[PDB]
RNA sequence: GUUACAGCCCCGCCCCGGCAGCAGCAGCUCGCCGAAUCCCGGGGCCGAGGGAGCGAGACCCGUGCGCCGCGCUCUCCCCC
RNA sequence: GGGCCCGGGGGGCCACGCGUCCCCCGCGAGCGCACGGGGUCGGCGGCGAUGUCGGCUACCCACCCGACCCGUCUUGAAAC
RNA sequence: GGCCGUCGCUGGCAGUCGGCAGAGCGAGAAAGAGAGUGGCGCGGACGCUACGCCGCGACGAGUAGGAGGGCCGCUGCGGUG
């Protein structure tokens, strides 16, 4: 019994710790912590007591079975991978989503989600784009900021309130939601000049217009 | 050699000392120093030419 | 002036192919265990390993290799003649299996042993299978002629570890 | 409202003088003619997009004549802004010096 | 079995040279500490530039 | 290319007898398992000796 | 030789090993302009078994270092001393450069040699670099250079980068 | 003609005169390198194999993240 | 420089027990993390009953690259 | 790096040894998870046509010619289905 320290040393590179195991054997104080040394379940019948069996052998044998397979190690499942993002993507900055039926939309970024999506909230008052998850990978990020910082985004929504049920109708939720923050994103967007116009607009490319050479 | 070889074998047998019996091919030859001791390196340059013939 | 000690250890890659091959330069070269292009030995240096090397200087290109160049070689491409099969020095336990007997149990005492050349040498390197290394990337200068006329061919002495780097 | 992918030109299929290796495709992307501005091409999703006799299905949609093949710009060609692109389905050599479309959504931004 | 390049991975690496743990544990710890000393007489001179 | 000879690669050795007699044949399932099973050189010996031809088996007389 | 990039200029000294005959053999030293020191190296053989009955395997290379200008900011004037063959016999040549270095003049007269002899670098024995004052100058394509008011224009600008705008509208200006 | 209303070159004495700095983020004035070498990132192609057991013992029949390998916390006690 | 950097008067260490004597000056336990004996998700999104989905191979056509007619005798055959 | 075959290791497996039980023989270091005598719950995949199954390495041009394997093909006979 006793609390848990946090790891002592740091992670100087990933896999190194920055202590060498004597100094480790020192921090940790090991000079002074040395050490040296269902399946039945009876019921009454109304006979007498049965002994019932919990998880009793099966009726059905297939003609064949595959057999078990090896162990390997670094193979997660995707609610325990590493959720990385850009340095160009931070909460504040506009986006310019690029593939859905929202093409070209310059559209404001909200926060990374549990998921690795991006909540992504171009406002509905200005591009016709609600409160919705995107993806990293298909956003070119703009270099153009609001300070945001300053804003409740809620706690209830996350990744579970964005996916999909099963005619789509719009809950009294996502309006209230979407409401809420609008509110107060949109005063620090009308705090800029000319920038809820060019969240209105759509981003096309045009002749002589060539993405490696203009920077954004 | 097979003479050598067993008077170098059975001397330095109970000395105990263990002693090199087969050749070796000739090795790099080892660092050393060389001494310019005094004069400098006397300066060689290609000859013009001169037809004798 | 301090003249350095000569090189004792050179690392002989073969640069021409198997097509052609006179019978005795063919000799020589299934001696050193060159039996492809672009293989690689290790070979310590005498009297009579240079004029092995000299009869066969149009085929081979080597010189005299680094500490790190017997570091990459060893770690990547790194092989055992273990039961005279070609297995992959993954473990310790492969080394100390074979070469035990000469107080050799680890990487690092084949690294040691091959690169200050010890009194079991030929056996370390026996031990290791020629190495099997790719083409150079950016590519050779020219395959036919010598090193010192422009080429890749012959001894290219401090000057073979670019090569193995562009190689291995 | 506007065009939201970059203009290629499918110039022909990776080969040598007297052999071609049709795996892979030979792209020349307007505006890109160096290989320092070819940096930006690399993994983003190309396509080739026709049209046929025959209704063929469209995801998010009613079933048009256009099709499509999907590809990959893989890496830098030449020293001349030329790439190199690899596609599901070998590209056809009906293709060759028509359009293609390099998409910039594999987005590296 | 699968060779892991010891260049590469890290643990293949301990696994065969254990010793390679604080040959790559120094060499952090000197390259950041001598990169401290870099910029700290770089300050030194610039405030001899000012001073 | 590698430059070996693949002329004696492929050793002739007898594997296994050519009789389809099949008292021969158990024998030689006995012996292959103690060939492989045992550290004697004697299991080795006598099934090779079981493999070979009638003439590589010579008749030994009683004297 | 293959006179690659550009050429280095070489201290290499040697001597003979010794022999109980003679026990401390005296050092020679040359400048070799080479690509590398191993190349460097060869061609101290070369020259040394031409002028000595010395050969590689009955001598050793004492030191051989790369010498740096010691004044690689100052324009010089260089008079190179040839030595090359020909299809029809050898010649002998006296030749004038001006670069900032010896080993840059050097380089400046192996691709000159080649330009106008169609001469390669096996055929030609540097035998004497001499950094030469501008009133001991003989060729006037160098002695031209010694003006203290020089002054040119550069009259004829054809300009590269040629396919930047290979579909331009306007014709260009060569007049600047 | 010889410092004058520009400068260049050499020698001697000044601590190799001294202060940077240092094969230079004056991001190219000229090299070889890394047990004197490490960190991070981007693109491409691939994913073959498939009973590896762990702990609990004849005082028990559990369970499949198990070897080698690295090191994390607790079985001491405080403090921020 | 080398001697475990011989010996005496702020950083790092594959260094950690008690006692007896000569000489020199063999069982601690558990729990998570993982660059660790070859990939998984305990992540998803669309379209589908009269006009669409799949079907490499086999039917026809088109394009790019390739590509001379087989047997034979011969040193050599697409051979006038 | 994947797959096909060949060759080699004359490699591995008869150990499917189960309340008549104890699940191992990859491991740098000639040889024993040896036997002795004094001080509740009834359970545990696949396999092995051993002419079979399995695992490692390297290898693979071919005329004339040689040899092997064909659960390639034709016609009749003894048996069998
Ligand atoms: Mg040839
Ligand atoms: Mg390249
Ligand atoms: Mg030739
Ligand atoms: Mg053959
Ligand atoms: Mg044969
Ligand atoms: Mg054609
Ligand atoms: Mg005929
Ligand atoms: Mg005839
Ligand atoms: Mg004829
Ligand atoms: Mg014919
Ligand atoms: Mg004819
Ligand atoms: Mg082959
Ligand atoms: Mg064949």
């Amino acid at each position: 019994k006793g609390k848990p320290h946090c790891s002592r040393n740091p992670v100087l590179v990933r896999g190194i710790g920055r202590y060498s195991r004597s100094a480790m054997y020192s921090r940790k104080a090991l000079y002074k912590r040395k050490y040296a040394a269902l399946a039945t379940v009876t019921k009454p019948v109304g006979g007498g007591t049965r002994v019932v069996k919990l998880r009793k052998m099966p009726r059905y044998y297939p003609t064949e079975d595959v057999p078990r397979k090896l162990l390997s190690h670094g193979k997660k499942p995707f609610s325990q991978h590493v959720r990385k993002l850009r340095a160009s993507i931070t909460p504040g900055t506009i986006l310019i989503i690029l593939t859905g039926r929202h093409r070209g939309k310059r559209v404001v970024f909200l926060k990374q989600l549990s998921s690795g999506l991006l909540l992504v909230t171009g406002p509905l008052s200005l591009n016709r784009v609600p409160l919705r998850r995107t993806h990293q990978k298909f956003v070119i990020a703009t270099s153009t900021k609001i300070d945001i910082s300053g804003v409740k985004i809620p706690k209830h929504l996350t990744d579970a309130y964005f996916k999909k049920k099963k005619k789509y109708e719009i809950t009294e939720q996502r309006k209230v939601d979407q409401k809420a923050v609008d509110s107060q994103i949109l005063p620090k967007i009308k705090a800029v000049p000319q920038l809820q116009g060019y969240l209105r607009s759509v981003f096309a490319l045009t002749n002589g217009v060539y993405p490696h050479k203009l920077v954004f | 050699r097979v003479k050598e070889n067993d008077q170098k074998k059975k001397e330095a047998k109970e000395k105990g000392t263990w002693v090199q019996l087969k050749r070796q091919p000739a090795p790099p030859r080892e660092a050393h120093f060389v001494r310019t001791n005094g004069k400098e390196p006397e300066l060689l340059e290609p000859i013009p030419y001169e037809f004798m013939a | 002036f301090y003249v350095p000690a000569e090189p004792k250890l050179a690392f002989v890659i073969r640069i021409r192919g198997i097509n052609g091959v006179s019978p005795k330069v063919r000799k020589v070269l299934q001696l050193l265990r060159l039996r492809q292009i672009f293989n690689g030995t290790f070979v310590k240096l005498n009297k009579a390993s240079i004029n092995m090397l000299r009869i066969v200087e149009p085929y081979i290109a080597w010189g005299y290799p680094n500490l790190k160049s017997v570091n990459e070689l060893i770690y990547k491409r790194g092989y055992g003649k273990i039961n005279k099969k070609r297995i992959a020095l993954t473990d310790n336990t492969l080394i100390a299996r074979s070469l035990g007997k000469y107080n050799i149990i680890c990487m690092e005492d084949l690294i040691h042993e091959i690169y200050t050349v010890g009194k079991h040498f030929k056996e370390a390197n026996n031990f290791l299978w020629p190495f099997k290394l790719s083409s150079p990337r950016g590519g050779m200068k020219k395959k036919t002629t010598h090193f010192v006329e422009g080429g890749d061919a012959g001894n290219r002495e401090d000057q073979i570890n670019r090569l193995i780097r562009r190689m291995n | 409202s506007g065009r939201l992918w970059c203009k290629a030109i499918f110039a022909g299929y990776k080969r040598g003088l007297r052999n071609q290796r049709e795996h892979t495709a030979l792209l020349k992307i307007e505006g890109v003619y160096a290989r320092d501005e070819t940096e930006f091409y690399l993994g983003k999703r190309c396509a080739y997009v026709y049209k046929a006799k025959n209704n063929t299905v469209t995801p998010g949609g009613k079933p048009n004549k256009t099709r499509v093949i999907w590809g990959k710009v893989t890496r830098a060609h030449g020293n001349s802004g030329m790439v190199r692109a690899k596609f599901r389905s070998n590209l056809p050599a009906k293709a060759i010096g028509h359009r293609i479309r390099v998409m910039l959504y594999p987005s590296r931004i | 079995v699968l060779k892991k390049n010891p260049l590469k991975n890290l643990r293949i690496m301990l696994k065969l040279n254990p010793y390679a743990k604080t040959m790559r544990r120094n060499t952090i710890l000197r390259q950041a500490r001598n990169h401290k000393l870099r910029v700290e007489r770089a300050a030194a001179a610039l405030a001899a530039k000012s001073d | 290319g590698v430059d070996i000879r693949h002329n004696k690669d492929r050793k002739v050795r007898r594997k296994e007898p050519k009789s389809q007699d099949i008292y021969l044949r158990l024998l030689v399932k006995l012996y292959r398992f103690l060939a492989r099973r045992t550290n004697s050189t004697f299991n080795q010996v006598v099934l090779k000796r079981l493999f070979m031809s009638r003439t590589n088996r010579p008749p030994l007389s009683l004297s | 030789m293959k006179a690659s990039g550009t050429l280095r200029e070489y201290k290499v000294v040697g001597r003979c090993l010794p022999t109980p005959k003679c026990r401390t053999p005296p050092l020679y030293r040359m400048r070799i302009f080479a690509p590398n020191h191993v190349v460097a190296k060869s061609r101290f053989w070369y020259f040394v078994s031409q002028l000595k009955k010395m050969k590689k395997s009955s001598g050793e290379i004492v030191y051989c270092g790369q010498v740096f200008e010691k004044s690689p900011l100052r324009v010089k004037n260089f008079g190179i001393w040839l030595r090359y063959d020909s299809r029809s016999g050898t010649h002998n040549m006296y030749r004038e450069y001006r670069d900032l270095t010896t080993a840059g003049a050097v380089t400046q007269c192996y691709r000159d040699m080649g330009a106008r002899h169609r001469a390669r670098a096996h055929s030609i024995q540097i035998m004497k670099v001499e950094e030469i004052a501008a009133s001991k100058c003989r060729r006037p394509a160098v002695k031209q250079f010694h003006d203290s008011k020089i002054k040119f224009p550069l009259p004829h600008r054809v300009l590269r980068r040629q396919h930047k705008p290979r579909f331009t509208t306007k014709r260009p200006n060569t007049f600047f």
